[PDB]
């Protein structure tokens, strides 16, 4: 009867309804055929278009310039948490601010070609558990682990070597991934699987 | 075209005055230009009055700002003041319309009508006050009209 | 004097009592020794009693009387002081906003960091606002704005060009963004009288820091474009309200070089 | 994620562009062989389609089934995106697929922002509608050799906006209630053109003339549900959570909520006459109740805005007694639908003690007088 209690009840009921909403995927939904609202044309779905392209940012020429000479190998990617993009040409690696572009960081640490890079979470309990993210970089010879963080003063990017080197000469580490246990699994061009533990040692999961 | 129009105020040329006058009826910019142009109070006021009275859509808030400006520059006065009074009434009626819950948003048309122009007193009275039972407004309106009849007033 | 006047009561009876009261009232007035006679500074903890208060009673009515008189004379400070004792918190801030508001608009070279109307401003805010604040929200809001503008002053000059822009933008008075300069027009007339007056310096402070900071640099990411667009929006703003301003669009002088 | 679907572990995308879904069952130490739950085909139009052919590895699926397809034709590179229409998805399933602007090679896709998914359970996981307010705007990254492209998801508000001139289409898919809710948001929404706000206000208030009517039928009108839905969604995060731990929510957040509710409060206060003043009466009562609720939340938030200013923590520690257990497990809704006596005592302490400064203090005394 009281309006206040009444209103609360209405919202709660509605909230419950919102939560109950059907599961996204069900086989029954498109068992016969998929309903599709599919236009080949951009903005063909006028009102409905799910996505729009807000902006395009070119790679800064300053960044590109230090990518000009690359005999052996190129690769690039985006780090999702960082909101930064990375470029690898041979031995060197660049990280550049998505929002800025002027702001770029460069790794001079690596001596050799960089096979792969990856962003991973730190382990539950190591000396660097605190850091938000870790940057794993694998070259032919070694795997290096560094820490990424944001300066609170400048708001710049801080990279510190967490001197941890893992010899992985034979591996030719193709891929790296992690479980948010903090465990890192990587594969070389040596079959299916291997796992690294920082606490350097490599241990093959799939048995040697 | 250049939107150099502000510069126009500056131009001294004797040709300019007739230019503004002829063009006077995005002419509104010309007129915003014109009343501003007239250093003289009388001439300026006459224009803003016409500005308010004008048939192009201009919000009442502006219509009133014109009057507020025109009045400040104070038979022309006679027309201006009556105008201010009637305009004010519409503002009141307009305000009440928002509060009133008898109204439908889609019948926005009424507001458009209200902001759009000054209206006949009878029109305001018969059309708005009675149907929307705004007794207060009706009373105020009859004040301006100066309708004496005690029975009707009572 | 108070000690002697107090003896008057020694003759117990009305008449004499009023004579005593009148005498004290007369003493407060024209001696104008308010702090000594009436009291002083809250730091919460109500009044610190004046000599008369130690004797006590009719003290509130005398204060109103004195304070109103202060208003006639225009002895601001005394009025503020008196109203504090009166405990008319809202009144205090309002008088206060006026005092700080003017003295803000003017010409520069002032404001040591230690004593005056600004300092007075700081005292009251810290003082009242935390504690069960009886003042109107509106009144307090203008108060904070005036303080923010003042801190902007402290840092304006004494270097710290970059910091000044940041704070001015925070004020949310002046269009930093796009051509939203006009919205700044719409919200301008609305502005309270105290602020409406202050804007002149807000502009030109902006075009200054904006100028000096954007001194064309020597010999890389240099986004000169911003802190440039800001001047532009500001000028459109200034262009729109010059009539409703003192009459110094000599922003232009600083604007160019 | 199991959160999204308990059963479905993995989705495989073929070169053809076909999407395969597999279910599984884990145990503490043993996996189960995956089974093929379902398959989806590319829209050439329909099934035999070679539109997606060929599809590159670049292609990825965004949490809550949003598909970004990179296709390299044998003539050029094309990008497509499929987003399920969550709204009609409040039972049937439909996917909106459209071509995208990018024409260059697409190196890699990523989600700049957390996913919009509302719940951490398969139930209401996908309701975008519920977390449209709270969830940050979704932004997507497309990396090409030449540059980075940013794509933005379109919220239902935007959809309504496009529809502002015809909103039946929104009505049809989404439903009347949701249309009303979005209409309310657009009306209130700030930086909007007057035309948009007025039109949305008109729709909210009058619906479509001689078309869709806005009404209680011997249930409550869409208006009520729309307003309530709006209110519920904004508050949803905080509503159940405990108010005090220091305050559970940060000051910035408090200000945000206060500001938002303030806008709503003013809106309803202004157009209260229309809503208030038997199905009709029931509508009147319900709306009256909601409006009172919005104001009440405004008041609670206002007090908190006050508390944030200073020295709240010290008093709290000293003050709390036997009653304390009750206090600590007080939710925001508890304040929304108030527990008056404790707050009164606390507020009195705020004023009695020095903590409140100046104008604030005056305000509480006003508050105690008004509603205490």
């Amino acid at each position: 009867q009281e309006a206040l209690e009444n209103a609360g009840r209405l919202i709660d009921r509605q909230l419950q309804e919102d939560r109950m909403y059907p599961d996204l995927s069900e086989l029954l939904m498109v068992s016969s055929g998929m309903d599709m609202d599919y236009p080949l044309q951009l903005l063909s779905v006028p009102n409905l278009p799910e996505i729009s392209s807000i902006r395009r940012v070119p790679l800064p020429p300053e960044l590109v310039e230090q990518f000009g000479h690359m005999q052996c190998n190129c690769m690039m990617g985006v780090f999702p948490p960082i909101s930064r993009a990375w470029l690898t040409i041979d031995s060197d690696i660049f990280m550049w601010n998505y929002e800025d572009g002027g702001d770029l960081a460069y790794f001079d640490g690596l001596s050799e070609t960089i096979l792969a890079v990856g962003l991973v979470k730190p382990k539950a309990g190591i000396f660097q558990p605190h850091v938000r993210h870790l940057l794993v970089l694998a070259t032919p010879v070694d795997i290096v682990i560094l820490g990424l963080s944001y300066a609170n003063l400048s708001g710049g990017m801080q990279l510190l070597p967490d001197p941890l080197s893992l010899p992985t000469d034979n591996t030719y580490l193709l891929t790296i991934t992690s479980t948010d246990n903090g465990r890192i699994f990587l594969a070389g061009k040596d079959g299916c699987l291997y796992e690294v533990a920082y606490q350097k040692i490599n241990h093959s999961k799939s048995s040697l | 075209q250049v939107d150099l129009a502000d510069k126009l105020l500056q131009v001294a040329s004797p040709f300019l005055e007739p230019h503004l006058v002829r063009m006077a009826k995005r002419y509104m910019d010309l007129l915003w230009r014109y009343y501003e142009k007239n250093r003289s109070f009388s001439n300026a006021a006459r224009v803003l009055s016409r500005l308010a009275d004008m048939h192009t859509e201009i919000s009442l808030q502006q219509r009133l700002e014109y009057i507020a400006r025109a009045i400040l520059s104070a038979e022309f006065l006679h027309e201006l003041e009556e105008k201010m009074e009637v305009a004010r009434i519409q503002l009141q009626i307009q305000e009440t319309l928002q509060r009133q819950y008898s109204h439908h948003s889609s019948v926005q048309d009424a507001v458009s009508q209200l902001d759009s122009e000054l209206m006949d007193i009878t029109k305001l009275y018969g059309e708005f006050a009675d149907p929307f039972k705004l007794a207060e407004c009706k009373l105020a309106i009859i004040h301006c009209a100066g309708y004496s009849d005690p029975i009707l007033v009572q | 004097a108070l000690q002697y006047f107090y003896f008057l009561r020694d003759e117990k009876d009305s008449q004499g009592e009023n004579m005593f009261l009148r005498c004290v009232s007369e003493l407060v007035i024209e001696s104008r020794e308010f702090d000594m006679i009436l009291g002083k500074l809250e730091n919460d903890g109500s009044r610190k009693p004046g000599v008369i208060d130690k004797f006590t009673s009719d003290t509130k009515p005398i204060i109103n009387k004195v304070a109103s008189v202060a208003e006639n004379k225009g002895l601001f400070e005394e009025a503020a002081k008196l109203y504090d004792l009166a405990k008319n918190a809202d009144k205090v801030l309002e008088l206060m906003n006026k005092l700080l508001s003017p003295v803000v608009p003017q010409i520069s070279a002032p404001q040591s960091n230690k004593e005056r109307l600004k300092n007075m401003a700081l005292s009251i805010a810290e003082r009242y606002r935390a504690q069960g604040i009886s003042a109107n929200k509106f009144v307090d809001s203008t108060f904070y704005l005036l303080l923010d503008l003042i801190t902007f002053f402290d840092e304006y000059h004494s270097g710290h060009i970059d910091r000044a822009f940041d704070i001015i933008e925070r004020l949310k008075l002046v269009p930093l963004n796009q051509e939203s300069v006009e919205e700044r027009v719409a919200a301008f007339r609305n502005f309270s009288d105290e602020i409406r007056h202050n804007l002149s310096e807000v502009l030109l402070a902006t075009m200054n820091i904006l100028f000096t900071q954007f001194k064309r640099l020597k010999g890389i990411e240099d986004r000169d474009s911003q802190l440039r667009s800001q001047a532009r929006t500001l000028i459109t703003f200034a262009g729109m309200i010059p009539y409703r301003t003192s009459g110094d669009t000599n922003a232009r002088l600083v604007q160019m070089e | 994620e199991n959160s999204e679907s308990l059963d479905c572990q993995l989705l495989a995308v073929t070169h053809a562009g076909v999407r395969l879904y597999f279910s599984t069952c884990p145990f503490r130490a043993r996996p189960n062989t995956l089974t093929l739950v379902h398959v989806r085909l590319p829209p050439g139009f329909s099934a035999s389609s070679t539109v997606e052919k060929p599809s590159k590895v670049h292609r990825a699926l965004y949490s809550k089934g949003i598909l970004l397809m990179a296709a390299s034709e044998n003539d050029n590179d094309i990008l497509w995106c499929v987003n399920h229409d969550t709204f009609p998805f409040q039972k049937p399933m439909m996917e909106t697929q459209m071509t995208a602007g990018v024409d260059g090679h697409s190196w890699a896709l990523s989600a700049i922002d957390t996913p919009l998914n509302k719940d951490h359970i398969p139930i209401t996981d996908s309701p975008v509608v519920v977390q449209q307010h709270m969830l940050p705007p979704k932004k997507f990254v497309l990396l090409s050799a030449q540059g980075s492209l940013m794509f933005h998801k379109l919220r239902p508000v935007d959809q309504l906006r496009h529809l502002l001139v015809e909103i039946e289409r929104f009505f049809k898919l989404h439903q009347e209630d949701q249309a009303c809710a979005t209409c309310l948001i657009l009306a209130c929404s700030t930086c909007d053109r007057e035309v948009s706000a007025w039109a949305t206000r008109a729709f909210f208030r009058y619906g479509g003339e001689a078309q869709m009517r806005f009404t209680t039928l011997p249930v409550y009108s869409g208006k009520h549900n729309g307003i309530c839905i709006y209110f519920s969604r904004i508050m949803g995060n905080i509503w159940d959570a405990s108010l005090v731990v220091e305050s559970s929510v940060p000051c910035q957040l408090l200000e945000s909520v206060l500001q938002e509710l303030k806008g709503l409060q003013e809106f309803l206060d202004r157009n209260s006459q229309f809503a208030g003043g038997e199905a009709q009466l029931s509508e009147k009562i319900s709306l009256q109740a909601i409006q009172q609720l919005v104001r009440k939340s405004y008041q609670a938030l206002a007090l908190w805005k006050l508390l944030c200013e200073h020295q709240f923590t010290i008093i709290v520690a000293e003050l709390q007694k036997e009653l304390q257990e009750q206090l600590k497990i007080t939710t925001f809704k508890d304040l929304v639908i108030r527990d008056k006596e404790l707050t009164g005592a606390l507020i009195a302490s705020l004023i009695n003690c020095y903590i409140r400064d100046n104008a604030a203090v005056d305000g509480i005394s006003l508050h105690l007088q008004d509603i205490c």
